[PDB]
């Protein structure tokens, strides 16, 4: 029988059950993000933006919420020391509740994929067996990642639609969330330059879109398919982990 | 609490040797502008200079 | 083609190796690194 | 005809039918050890503080006196006793017997007798099972190490307080003070011991990987490969020729073990002889033979001292030496 | 010559003898 | 096949190794006895460890001008 | 392969030449292993022979200065260089090989080439195991010391101020590095190091006990007093009695192995797990996340001066290491620490 | 930390122990 | 026997049909060599900029880059 | 309160040792 | 392939593996309790 | 412009390509 | 009720956890790549 | 009893749930 450390090997050959367990893990991660944000807001003391900031209070995902734009809270305060007149729906608790309801919906989707696993979409019609066209799935995922990265780099960080990112003075005294102009020069590869992030995300998104379109268009070769075992799920698991 | 400036009897400005990252307990040394050790909190406190 | 005995070759090589190691050990008491 | 009481007792003692073989070595191994475990559990739980250095500064060492598992340790005997024998009857009261470190001597003596008779019992069961008897010869290396760190070093330094404390933080204290005294890192015997344990880990991984890699396919991928091995079988479970060929084209062809008997003998002999060497290194340090001393060895043409890595090790030894037993030295030279 | 065995032995044998000669020479270097 | 039992027992092997190995030994001897080792590897001689400007261990204390500063702090 | 014609090309010719029996197997990994490992070992042997340490550490670390095999080392670069890769074409060496040897770039050369040689050697075990059709448990085990090398020689100095606090390649320099973690980190007290010690000691015990058990539970197969000539490689029978071994260790120790595959897997598992735990501990120490003190015991000892333990003795000893080490261990700090402030006990 | 560590230790000594007991009894009751 | 037929499954059906349909020969592995070597060059460039082993006219590689 | 936790963990460990020694699965020898 | 799942597997954990798991958990707890309690 | 560090880096890339070609030539020369 | 010893930043905890997880996933990638290349011999050897 | 309640409630949950789970998987293992 299967040993205790081989239990998940039951879903190597099942794409529907694989999607179900991926959704279950993804729901667990989203629920943890929401629960952690609620816990940190519950134990958070905003009574000193200067001498007792969030990194002095051991806040983990609060800087990550802050860095991308979430600065106001539903508690009627702002981490910069101001007063939130109307934080809207995208506050710290708002993002946490959104993560919680996303976790619930993903749990329901995981249950549905666990039950309705036998979908002929997972079966190739040439032989009737269950198989996945991993190069084409990778092309779709790379194309989607390219669109998402380019949108994040051209609409969120640049501020034409989003709020921008956290920009400050070199000594970190003021600090705020501003839209940032992309630096297409060598200074854009300056690690401390905030303008590198929009330029990098725009260029990487465009190149990922092109690579995904190429992967959708062109099939692999005999030598590569038999060498890296592109028809195997442990190969893509190994490389994704890498 | 404000910046601490240390002075000896004849008026030279001594400064503390800031403890590096690797050390958790560091000997306290008040060393001058020229880099000569002028005062400390001596562990010996007998035949201490 | 097997003219010289392998045991004699090994004895000569081991003698040179032992004498060379003795030379190195003698060099630890004279010259540099000998505290003198 | 086996009716007399001593014949029946001898047959029961030498009986291989017991769950654990006792034997005539076990008739000493069992009571001495169970004495040592009993007093060791009791001391580790509720031992009052012990004046290890003889300077009337006691060390708690026990959990009920505020120690955790890492810091908990049976403290060595008082330095005033030294190498004197201190049983309970040689003390007027249990209070001073515990204050002076008597449990440490009792545990050390009973443990030495127990490991010696465990080695004898290993030989005895090898004899009564028709086996070759050198398993006890292999076990003579950890026994040598324990004797060197519990009895031989106290003998060489003149005090049981100088032995390894029965614990974890006490063990680290023993190692640190020992480095201060003897510079054990710079000793060839300790170097062979370190090479032996590192090579023992290497060879354990090598042999296990070679055998587990070369198991004959007798199961599927949904069941454990261990289920392919049936106990009591005579058929071989792995390809010795394939494993030897893999090792030969991995490292060297003519410098590889093509014989499993020689390979297993090498696996047996390497860490055992290296632990023998390091136990003898500790025992030679007990008589103050010490490691390599290279303090101020590299000197330039003008005679100025050129410091080396051995000089930095000397600085570490100084830092340990000026701090170990911070109140037990009334004089500069540490001859005790 | 010009074999893999020859090259593999020589790449670790020629510098070994050269360095052994150098270390033997510097044994006799006095202060 | 040359299982090392023929090459190590042949005078044909040993007539050319009776000159090459001693030649390499003499080359290694002269490489350090002529100061070439100190030249190419930058190791200081026993008489040049300390200069007149400094009587202690040198310190690099810089990164981007380390070449020029180690040239200044070396024994010329 | 796979009922295809598979027209021969230069790749197939190269694969055919690389995967051929010879003295030292090359393979594809030999295109990286042989130069990387050869240059790493040769660089270490050259640094231990000629290249000095007078400018990086102010120390003698080669045979040409008077150091022997134990005290010679390829020294780490200076802390002011930080984590610079110290290329010979970099901004520090700038093409000068002689000054590059004096700048400590040989350490970075040897370390990077040795890391890539470790990668190539484990790829070599992978490629040989695929050539002879064996499972790669050898390099699954060899993943452990590569992780140890990475965590110790790369991850730890990367987390610290620079390559200066990396281990210099040499015996006494490793001893200095070891005593440095004793004094500055209390690396013995770290539970991950505790698991590493347990793994190595258990692996050595397993190796010794398995060799002794096999060699002492052998079958006769004799007509000769030397058992080593009583073995035939081409056979399908066991030469040591597993049943007798199991009975002996069940009646001596209490438990015994009944599965040879599980026994050898355990002999694989113990050192790999121990070395990986030690690597995790060194990664923790890379950020000075030390298991240095027990806080409750510290407050108890501070509020009650009659409470002495071996742990407090170790704390005092580590303070002694840091104090009597810093001045001559870190020349960049310029710690001209006076005598009167150095901790010192009664007399001695 | 005096009792939060107690709770963490309790959870660590039960949850995988209970899980292992589930698997062990699930195998032991099947012949 | 066919599985559970769904409109979404029939819509995404041609996206997963050619399981095992590959190109003959080596395909675009020269393009593999070109792309992978340029990516290694770019990655090395990034590493040298961030390690300060390569200095440019416009980069600073410090917190005053925020200035 | 910590000492009782330590003593409980160690007596549980000795219990597992005694259990593994004396109530182990017998070898089947089949 | 059918209405029931064809990849129906039985998880096994024998008594010796139970011994190893219990010892692993208890020894890990003994080792890390002094650090968690601090 | 072309800094000295960038120029030395480009020459390093050229030298790496040269030594890779030399290794390939030594391999194909058997 | 602070104890008096210095603590670690969220940056430090992030880096420590991610480096430990990075080495663990290096091992995971090794194990899965070994299972990838050696999938046919995962149950043993061919013995032929 | 602020956290004595924690440890009491914890063990009161743990002991019967582990007991019931063990005997249940004993039942369910044999078909
Ligand atoms: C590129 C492809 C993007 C596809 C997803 C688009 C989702 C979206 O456009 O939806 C965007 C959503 C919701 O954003 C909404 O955005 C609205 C519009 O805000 C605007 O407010 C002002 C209106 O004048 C300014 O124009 C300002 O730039 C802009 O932010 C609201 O005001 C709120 O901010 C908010 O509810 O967020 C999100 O990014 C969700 C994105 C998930 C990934
Ligand atoms: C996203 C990465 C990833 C993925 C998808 C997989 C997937 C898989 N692994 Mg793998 N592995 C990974 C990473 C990953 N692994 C890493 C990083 C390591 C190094 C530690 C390993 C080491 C490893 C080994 C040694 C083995 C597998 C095996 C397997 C297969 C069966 C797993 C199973 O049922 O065990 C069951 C798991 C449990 C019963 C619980 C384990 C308890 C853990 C130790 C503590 C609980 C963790 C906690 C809940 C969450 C923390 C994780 C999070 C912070 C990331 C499966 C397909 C097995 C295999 O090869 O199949 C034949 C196997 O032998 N993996
Ligand atoms: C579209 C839905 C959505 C949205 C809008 C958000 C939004 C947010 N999430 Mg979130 N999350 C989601 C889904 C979503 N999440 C899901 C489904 C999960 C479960 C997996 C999570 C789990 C999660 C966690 C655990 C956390 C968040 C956090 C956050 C907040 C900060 C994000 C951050 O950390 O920045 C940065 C994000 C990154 C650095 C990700 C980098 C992606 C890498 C670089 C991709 C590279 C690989 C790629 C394939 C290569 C492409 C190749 C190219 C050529 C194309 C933010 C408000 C954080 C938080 O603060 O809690 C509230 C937090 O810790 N989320
Ligand atoms: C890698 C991700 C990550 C990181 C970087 C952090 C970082 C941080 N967390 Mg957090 N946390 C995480 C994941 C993470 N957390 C998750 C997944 C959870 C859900 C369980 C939590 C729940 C959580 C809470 C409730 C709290 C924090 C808090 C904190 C902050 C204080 C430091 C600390 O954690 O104590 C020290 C960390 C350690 C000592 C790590 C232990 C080292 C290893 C894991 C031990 C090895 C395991 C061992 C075998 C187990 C045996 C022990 C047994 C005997 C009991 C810190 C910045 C505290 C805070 O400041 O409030 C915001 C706080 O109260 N975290
Ligand atoms: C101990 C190291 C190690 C080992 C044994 C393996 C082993 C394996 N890897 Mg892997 N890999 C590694 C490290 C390692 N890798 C690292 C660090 C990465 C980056 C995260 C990768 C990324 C990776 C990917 C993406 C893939 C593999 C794959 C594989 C498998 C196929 C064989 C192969 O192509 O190997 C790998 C070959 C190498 C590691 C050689 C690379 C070395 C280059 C050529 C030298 C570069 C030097 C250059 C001058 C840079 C120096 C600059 C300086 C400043 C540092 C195999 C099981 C493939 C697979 O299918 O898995 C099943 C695959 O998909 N690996
Ligand atoms: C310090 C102890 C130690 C040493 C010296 C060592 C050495 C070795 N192990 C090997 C193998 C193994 N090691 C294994 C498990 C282990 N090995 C361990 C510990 C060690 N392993 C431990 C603890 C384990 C258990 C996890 C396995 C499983 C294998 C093998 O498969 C293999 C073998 O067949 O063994 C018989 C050999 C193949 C190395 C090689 O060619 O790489 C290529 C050469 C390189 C990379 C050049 C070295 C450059 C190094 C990394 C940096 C420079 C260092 C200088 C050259 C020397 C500095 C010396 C000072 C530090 C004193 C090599 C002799
Ligand atoms: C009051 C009291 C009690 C005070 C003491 C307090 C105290 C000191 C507490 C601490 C105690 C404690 C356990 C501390 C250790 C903590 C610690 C560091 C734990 C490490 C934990 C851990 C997971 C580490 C990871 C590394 C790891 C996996 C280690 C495993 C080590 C391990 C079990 C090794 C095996 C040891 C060993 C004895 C093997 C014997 C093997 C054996 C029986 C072989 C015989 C044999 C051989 C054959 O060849 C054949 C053929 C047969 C048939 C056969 O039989
Ligand atoms: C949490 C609270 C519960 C904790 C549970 C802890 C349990 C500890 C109980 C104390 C252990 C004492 C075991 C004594 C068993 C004697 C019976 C026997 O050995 O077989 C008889 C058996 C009888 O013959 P047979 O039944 O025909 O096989 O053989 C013998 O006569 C040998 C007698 C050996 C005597 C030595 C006693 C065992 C020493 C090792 C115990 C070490 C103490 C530490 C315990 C943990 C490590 C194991
Ligand atoms: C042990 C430990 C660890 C791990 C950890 C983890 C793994 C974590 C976690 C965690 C988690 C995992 C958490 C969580 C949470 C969750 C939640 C909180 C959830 C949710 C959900 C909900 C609530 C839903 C609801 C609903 C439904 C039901 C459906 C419909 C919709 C709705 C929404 C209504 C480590 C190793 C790291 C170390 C440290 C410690
Ligand atoms: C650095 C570098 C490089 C590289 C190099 C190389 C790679 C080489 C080499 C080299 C080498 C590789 C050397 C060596 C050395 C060695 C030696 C010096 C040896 C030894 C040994 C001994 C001395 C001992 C012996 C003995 C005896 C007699 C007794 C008993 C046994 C024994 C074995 C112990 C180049 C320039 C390219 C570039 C730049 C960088
Ligand atoms: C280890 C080994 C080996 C070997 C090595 C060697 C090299 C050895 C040697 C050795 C030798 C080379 C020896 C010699 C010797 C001599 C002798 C042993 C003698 C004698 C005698 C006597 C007793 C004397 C006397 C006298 C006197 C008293 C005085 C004067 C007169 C006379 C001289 C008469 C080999 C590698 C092969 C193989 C492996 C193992
Ligand atoms: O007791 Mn334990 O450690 Ca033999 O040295 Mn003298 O005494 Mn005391 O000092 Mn150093
Ligand atoms: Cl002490
Ligand atoms: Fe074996």
């Amino acid at each position: 029988g299967l040993p205790w450390y081989r239990v998940h090997t039951v879903v190597i050959n099942d794409p529907g059950r694989l999607i179900s367990v991926h959704l279950m893990h993804t729901a667990l991660v989203a629920g943890w993000a929401g629960a952690m944000t609620l816990f940190e807001i519950a134990v958070f003391d905003p009574s000193d933006p200067v001498l007792n900031p969030m990194w002095r209070q051991g806040m983990f995902v609060l800087p990550f919420l802050t860095r991308l734009g979430v600065t106001q809270s539903w508690g009627g305060w702002t981490i910069s020391g101001e007063t939130s007149s109307n934080p809207g729906i995208w506050s710290y608790e708002g993002a946490a509740a959104s993560h919680i309801v996303l976790s619930g919906l993903l749990f329901l989707a995981s249950v549905w994929h666990w039950v309705y696993w036998d979908l002929e979409l997972f079966r190739d019609p040439r032989t009737g067996k269950t198989a996945l066209d991993l190069p084409k799935i990778f092309g779709i995922h790379l194309f989607l990642a390219g669109l998402l990265c380019f949108g994040f780099g051209a609409f969120h960080v640049t501020g034409v639609f989003g709020p921008g990112i956290w920009v400050s003075d070199p000594y970190g005294l003021t600090g705020s969330v501003q839209p940032v102009a992309p630096s297409w020069g060598a200074e854009g590869f300056d690690p401390y330059n905030p303008g590198g992030v929009p330029a990098h995300h725009i260029a990487a998104g465009i190149l990922g879109v092109l690579a995904g379109l190429f992967h959708l268009c062109v099939r692999p070769s005999i030598r590569l398919y038999f060498g890296l075992s592109m028809g195997s799920i442990e190969s893509v698991l190994s490389s994704s982990i890498a | 609490l404000g910046h601490a400036s240390f002075k000896d009897q004849e008026g030279r400005e001594l400064f503390v040797r800031r403890m590096p990252t690797f050390f958790e307990t560091f000997p306290v040394v008040l060393i001058d502008k020229d880099g000569v050790v002028r005062a400390d909190v001596p562990f010996r406190k007998a035949e201490s200079k | 083609i097997g003219r010289i005995p392998l045991w004699l070759v090994g004895t000569v090589v081991g003698l040179l190796a032992i004498g060379l190691l003795a030379i190195f050990f003698y060099g630890s008491y004279v010259g540099l690194g000998s505290s003198l | 005809e086996n009716t007399s009481l001593w014949a029946r007792f001898c047959e029961w003692i030498t009986s291989t039918e017991n769950r654990l073989y006792i034997g005539w070595f076990g008739v000493i191994m069992i009571p001495t050890l169970l004495t040592a475990i009993s007093v060791y559990i009791i001391a580790f739980i509720a031992a009052p503080p012990v004046d290890i250095d003889g300077i009337r500064e006691p060390v708690s060492g026990s959990l009920l006196y505020g120690n955790n598992i890492i810091t908990g340790a049976v403290v060595p005997t008082s330095n005033a006793i030294g190498l004197h024998f201190y049983p309970i009857w040689e003390a007027a009261s249990l209070d001073e017997w515990l204050y002076n470190g008597g449990p440490y001597q009792l545990v050390v003596c009973h443990f030495f007798l127990g490991v010696c008779c465990y080695m004898g019992r290993e030989w005895e069961l090898s004899y009564r099972l028709g086996m070759r008897p050198w398993i006890a010869v292999a076990y003579s290396a950890p026994v040598a190490a324990a004797t060197a760190v519990f009895i031989i070093y106290p003998i060489g330094q003149g005090s049981f307080s100088d032995g390894m404390p029965l614990g974890i933080s006490g063990t680290f204290n023993f190692m640190i003070v020992f480095q201060a005294e003897h510079n054990i890192l710079m000793h060839p015997f300790h170097m062979f011991g370190v090479a032996g344990v590192f090579g023992g880990s290497l060879f354990s991984a090598m042999h296990g990987s070679l055998v587990t890699s070369s198991l004959i396919r007798e199961t599927t991928e949904n069941e454990s490969a261990n289920a392919g091995y049936k106990f009591g079988q005579e058929e071989e479970t792995y390809n010795i020729v394939a494993a030897h060929g893999y090792f030969g084209r991995l490292i060297f062809q003519y410098a590889s073990f093509n014989n499993s008997r020689s390979l297993h003998f090498f696996l047996a002999v390497w860490p055992v002889v290296c632990i023998w060497l390091t136990a003898l290194g500790i025992s030679t340090m007990a008589f103050n033979l010490n490691g390599f001393n290279f303090n101020q060895s590299v000197v330039d043409s003008n005679g100025r001292v050129l410091n080396t890595w051995a000089d930095i090790i000397n600085r570490a030894n100084l830092g340990m030496e000026v701090m170990h037993e911070r109140n037990a030295h009334n004089f500069p030279l540490d001859l005790a | 010559i010009f074999t893999v065995r020859w090259l593999a032995i020589h790449a670790i044998a020629v510098p070994t003898i050269f360095f052994l000669g150098a270390i033997t020479a510097m044994q006799f270097i006095q202060r | 096949e040359r299982p090392f039992s023929d090459i190590l027992t042949s005078i044909r092997y040993w007539v050319i190794h009776s000159i090459t190995v001693p030649s390499l030994f003499i080359a290694g001897w002269l490489f350090v006895s002529t100061g070439l080792a100190y030249d190419v590897f930058g190791s200081p001689r026993p008489n040049e460890y300390f200069t007149e400007d400094r009587q202690d261990a040198p310190l690099i204390t810089d990164r981007f001008n380390a070449l020029e500063q180690v040239k200044k702090l070396s024994a010329q | 392969i796979g009922t295809y014609q598979e027209k021969r090309t230069w790749f197939d010719d190269a694969d055919d030449w690389l995967r051929q029996d010879r003295f030292v197997f090359v393979g594809w990994s030999g295109l990286l292993l042989l130069p990387c490992a050869y240059f790493a070992v040769g660089g270490w042997l050259t640094g231990c022979t000629f290249v000095t340490s007078w400018y990086t550490h102010g120390l003698a670390s080669s045979y040409i200065e008077g150091c022997n095999f134990l005290t010679a080392a390829v020294s780490t670069p200076a802390n002011s260089l930080g984590h610079s890769l110290l290329f010979v074409w970099g901004p520090e060496a700038q093409g000068d090989l002689t000054r590059w040897f004096q700048l400590g770039g040989l350490w970075a050369f040897v370390a990077l080439h040795g890391a890539f040689g470790l990668i190539g050697f484990m790829l070599r075990q992978f490629e040989i195991a695929r050539s002879v059709n064996l499972r790669p448990y050898n390099a699954i085990a060899f993943s452990a010391p590569i992780a140890v090398f990475v965590s110790v020689f790369l991850i730890y100095p990367l987390g610290q101020s620079g390559w200066f606090f990396a281990p210099s390649f040499g015996v006494a320099s490793i001893f200095r590095f070891i005593l440095f973690f004793q004094g500055f980190h209390n690396w013995t007290l770290n539970p991950f190091h505790m698991m590493g010690v347990a793994g190595v000691l258990g692996a050595a015990l397993l190796c010794a006990i398995h060799g002794a058990t096999v060699e002492n539970t052998l079958f006769e197969d004799g007509d000769g007093a030397n058992t080593f000539r009583a073995f035939n490689p081409t056979q399908a029978e066991e030469t040591y009695s597993m049943v007798t071994a199991n009975r002996f260790w069940s009646q001596i120790f209490g438990v015994a192995f009944s599965n040879k595959r599980w026994l050898h897997f355990f002999m694989l598992f113990v050192p790999v797990t121990g070395l990986w735990m030690s690597a995790l501990g060194v990664v923790g120490l890379a950020l000075n996340l030390r298991a240095y003190d027990f806080v409750s015991q510290e407050i108890r000892a501070a509020e009650d001066p009659e409470f002495e333990t071996f742990y407090t003795k170790n704390i005092l000893l580590n303070e002694g290491i840091r104090a009597w080490m810093a001045a001559q261990d870190q020349p960049h700090e310029k710690l001209t620490l006076p005598e009167e402030v150095l901790p010192r006990g009664n007399a001695l | 930390v005096n009792i939060l560590g107690l709770t963490a230790t309790a959870l660590f000594i039960i949850i995988p122990t209970s899980f292992l007991l589930i698997l062990y009894v699930k195998t032991a009751a099947s012949e | 026997e066919p599985g559970i037929v769904t409109p979404l499954g029939t819509l995404l059906r041609p996206l997963n049909s050619e399981a095992g349909k590959v190109l003959p020969g080596w395909g675009t592995t020269v393009l593999m060599a070109v792309a992978i070597l340029l990516f290694a060059v770019f990655l090395l460039i990034i590493l040298e900029i961030y390690n300060s082993s390569l200095i440019l006219d416009g980069v600073t590689n410090s917190w005053e880059s925020l200035a | 309160m910590e000492a009782l936790v330590y003593t409980f963990l160690l007596i549980g460990t000795l219990g597992i040792i005694f259990f593994s020694i004396f109530f182990r699965e017998p070898p089947r020898i089949a | 392939m059918a209405r029931p799942n064809p990849n129906k597997q039985v998880v096994e954990l024998n008594r010796s593996s139970l011994y190893w798991g219990l010892l692993l958990i208890f020894v890990l707890a003994v080792l890390f309790s002094s650090y968690i309690f601090n | 412009s072309v800094t000295p560090s960038l120029k030395n880096f480009l020459l390093s890339l050229v030298a790496g390509a040269v030594v890779l070609a030399a290794i390939a030539g030594a391999v194909t020369a058997v | 009720q602070s104890d008096g010893v210095f603590r670690s930043s969220p940056r430090g905890w992030f880096t420590f956890g991610h480096l430990s997880f990075a080495l663990l996933f290096f091992f995971g990638h090794i194990w899965h790549g070994s299972r990838t290349i050696f999938r046919d011999v995962f149950a043993g050897i061919d013995e032929d």
